[PDB]
């Protein structure tokens, strides 16, 4: 990782072991959910593709999943050397070579050239990069090892309401869907897969409630 | 920018002009500098004193080997021989530089110099520069070659460097 | 090939099926023998490699004898290569590359090349040498296959000298040893592994006798 504290730009500082116990415990104990993605953040803030690599081969279990997640980034790596045309000749004065699929990724790029770019006006933030391809991997390795899809939710007649949001939450959490579909979906679409017993009193309470009133309904 | 590098020629001891030339180290990097650096002899070695074994009429005139002196020697800077870089540029006629290998990926330090067009060499040899002066001089330097190649006088750079 | 005077025009055709047929049988018929060798000679008269490979391709059988034998070829064409390098640069308008040892091998080479090289001005004879490298791999297959060691040949009790020497003479030609070794084995070991009655008779010519005059004794 960079180090936060010194005012100079670019110092930096070998991996904590107490970062990488608590990603392969989190992957061990939380198996894939959501949760996941807020916590990693925490622990990968501040850190460099060697670092994010580090983290990526530590994790000894799950290889099917980790597999899929490099998947990604190759995927990514291969995009982002599609769309750029990127310069072959002798770097002019005062400036450095521009970065690579395999240089953000970290496989081409060693430590130094991954402080360069960083170090540099306009910084290009490889770090942020390549974990904004890793989180984009793990998003949709949460939905698959997710087993609920959210249609398939639907209110038994005898089930409680509070119990029946939660579950709702906890998958549509999972999927993958635009904004303006999950207003929707939160708007009409929970409420039509209510049990109409509840719907008829969702209804009579109107639209008009609180969502603490809605869930104290039924 | 890459500094324009000259050889000055004699023959048989007696002096025969200057050639200056101009390379595309932009688009070919290693082969460029390859050529540069032998140029000065800062790495200890390279073309200063070393003939010219194969002239051929209407062809080329090619050299660099400074070790043999045959056209089975010649070493680049960075030890041994080099892949071949990049074969954008074409051999598009008279002064064109270019690089003499053995087939695939042999480049060490021997070249040759184009006095005619021969658009057959694309995509064998990289073109990696183009005469800048002295033109003429390569022209006083084919009529010391022969068909097979074989030289009928010993024609030797005389001096090399780069030029401000 | 080349065909009507090797030293004349230089016009040139196609390996004949009518060589091909005959080429198919004598393997066929006697196996890797040392008989199919001068055979082998007398076919390939002013051939190209492109007309000695197709001889090879063609036979469908021996394939394990034929995978040793172009193994054995590959390490003379590796020789060949190891032993020359080409002089660097390129080949001027009317004008021909040295030779490699694929090249004559015919790989890395077309039939419009070989013609050039067999037919300059001294003439290169890349056929030849190749014709060679393959005889020299036929002699080991030959070699292999050879009915049992000359240093155990032992007239028989019921076998007469004529069929002891047939049988004698008949290992020292797939016998591959020195025509000194030979020579001196003939004069010397044919008798002293002869059968005590017929060495007697021979030791009785004395030394240093014709093979007509021991065979018309013993």
């Amino acid at each position: 990782p960079i180090v936060q504290n010194i005012q100079g730009q670019m110092v930096h500082q070998a991996i904590s072991p107490r970062t990488l116990n608590a990603w392969v415990k989190v992957v061990e104990e939380k198996a894939f959910s959501p949760e996941v993605i807020p916590m990693f953040s925490a622990l990968s803030e501040g850190a460099t593709p060697q670092d994010l690599n580090t983290m990526l081969n530590t994790v000894g279990g799950h290889q099917a999943a980790m597999q899929m997640l490099k998947e990604t980034i190759n995927e990514e790596a291969a995009e982002w050397d599609r769309v750029h045309p990127v310069h072959a000749g002798p770097i002019a004065p005062g400036q450095m070579r521009e970065p690579r699929g395999s240089d953000i990724a970290g496989t081409t790029s060693t430590l130094q050239e991954q402080i360069g770019w960083m170090t540099n006006n306009p910084p290009i933030p490889v770090g942020e990069i390549y974990k904004r391809w890793i989180i984009l991997g793990l998003n949709k390795i949460v939905r698959m090892y997710s087993p609920t899809s959210i249609l398939d939710i639907r209110q038994g007649p005898k089930e409680p309401f509070r119990d029946y949001v939660d579950r709702f939450y906890k998958t549509l959490r999972a999927e993958q869907a635009s904004q303006e579909v999950k207003n929707w979906m939160t708007e009409t679409l929970l409420v039509q897969n209510a049990n109409p017993d509840c719907k008829t009193i969702l209804k009579a309470l109107g639209p008009a409630a609180t969502l603490e009133e809605m869930m104290t309904a039924c | 920018v890459n500094p324009t590098v000259f050889f000055d020629i004699a023959v048989d001891g007696e002096p025969l002009g200057r050639v200056s030339f101009e390379l595309f180290a932009d688009k070919v990097p290693k082969t460029a500098e390859n050529f540069r650096a032998l140029s000065t002899g800062e790495k200890g070695f390279g073309y200063k004193g070393s003939c010219f074994h194969r002239i051929i009429p209407g062809f080329m005139c090619q050299g660099g080997d400074f070790t043999r002196h045959n056209g089975t020697g010649g070493k680049s800077i960075y030890g041994e021989k080099f892949e071949d870089e990049n074969f954008i540029l074409k051999h598009t006629g008279p002064g064109i530089l270019s690089m003499a290998n053995a087939g695939p990926n042999t480049n060490g330090s021997q070249f040759f110099i184009c006095t005619a067009k021969t658009e057959w060499l694309d995509g064998k040899h990289v073109v990696f520069g183009k005469v800048k002066e002295g033109m003429n001089i390569v022209e006083a330097m084919e009529r010391f070659g022969s068909r097979n190649g074989k030289t009928s006088k010993k024609i030797t750079i005389a001096d090399c460097g780069q030029l401000e």
